[PDB]
């Protein structure tokens, strides 16, 4: 099976081309690797170009995909903003009755302004909550997209937005997951 | 400070293959017949079982027809398929999974030191059917958080 080199790709703007490898573990099998962007909405407007948008992975091997921005720096520079990067490995072979897999790989890609004041660093500390009988609502007053998770349903708060979850409780504690898909340590939700 | 990495999928056979066995098609002579259930494993490896756990998946694959949007067309073969039969794919319990966008928690276990998945695949009657090679496809897809 084919695997992505990370979770998550941060594009900071001015960059010209941020890398994403790829690898296929097995030296036994051939795939075909097709991957694009897709906006917030799934829609491939095409404002991030990957390449290549095609191409074959014949055994055990590592790949590197370059996406690039082509927004015409139009995209909102005070604020992070969420795109997908999707990479699709299908295989390639013959005995009859089967159920052939492809797989889709889908990750966020989020384009970050520069200049931005508050580090991410400190980011997630600012979460805030509105509890409401039977719904509880996170606050994110960051320019970052804040991932929300191990909240005691999971949760993605855009910038200086709000996202609301559905007998619950009282005391509530959570962590992210930060630029490096890895998680930031248990805090305490604050009202 | 280091990044996680994603999972590398894979689903029992390394062609990402699975056998539904032969199409018994007199004992798949009404519409609702079904075949007995072929079970395969999807694994997630080479990631924190973090990110496995975390993530979400689903089935996506065109449908055998309007009338029936949980059972996936066969794949048409150039001799001709089999007719008014599809592929239908079940979670660990027998329940059908449909094939639209519609995600849910992988819900992996670390069983064999790696993050893996069950399922089942079977053969669902539209109606009669008749002789054919039976093959058929599908995306897997995994979005991660």
């Amino acid at each position: 099976g084919v695997a992505l080199g990370a979770t998550r790709v941060i594009y900071p703007a001015g960059q010209k081309q941020e890398q994403l490898a790829v690898t296929n573990n097995d030296e036994n099998s051939t795939y075909l690797i097709q991957s694009w962007v897709e906006n917030a909405d799934g829609v491939k407007d095409g404002r991030f170009i990957v390449t290549p948008p095609l191409f074959a992975m014949k055994g055990k091997k590592e790949n590197t995909l370059r996406i690039l921005d082509a927004t015409n720096n139009q995209l909102p520079q005070d604020r992070e903003s969420l795109f997908w990067m999707n990479v699709k490995a299908i295989p390639s072979m013959l005995t009859e009755n089967t159920l052939q897999l492809a797989i889709i790989s889908r990750i966020k890609l989020y384009y970050r302004p520069a200049k931005l004041a508050l580090p991410p660093d400190q980011a997630a500390e600012k979460l805030r909550f509105r509890r409401s009988a039977n719904s509880l609502t996170l606050i994110n007053p960051t320019p970052y997209y804040l991932t929300v998770t191990e909240l005691n349903e999971n949760a993605l708060v855009p910038p200086m937005g709000e996202s609301t979850v559905k007998d619950a409780g009282s005391n509530i504690t959570y962590r992210t997951i930060n630029d490096y898909g890895a998680l930031t340590p248990k805090m305490t939700g604050v009202m | 400070e280091v990044v996680n990495a994603a999972c590398a999928v894979d689903a029992g056979s390394v062609d990402q293959t699975v056998q539904l066995g032969q199409v018994r098609t007199a004992s798949l002579a009404q519409e609702g017949a079904t075949s007995s259930a072929v079970g395969f494993n999807i694994q997630l490896n080479d990631c924190d079982t973090n990110v496995a756990s975390k993530a979400a998946v689903a089935f996506l694959g065109t449908a055998i027809d309007a009338g029936h949007t949980n059972v996936l067309a066969l794949q048409s073969s150039a001799a001709g398929s089999a007719t008014n039969v599809g592929v239908q794919i079940l979670d660990r319990t027998g329940a059908a999974l449909t094939l639209d966008g519609a995600t849910f928690s992988s819900e992996t276990t670390l069983n064999n030191g790696t993050n893996t998945i069950p399922f089942q695949a079977r053969y669902f009657a539209t109606g009669a059917a008749t002789p054919g090679a039976a093959n058929a496809d599908a995306t897997f897809k995994v979005q991660y958080q």
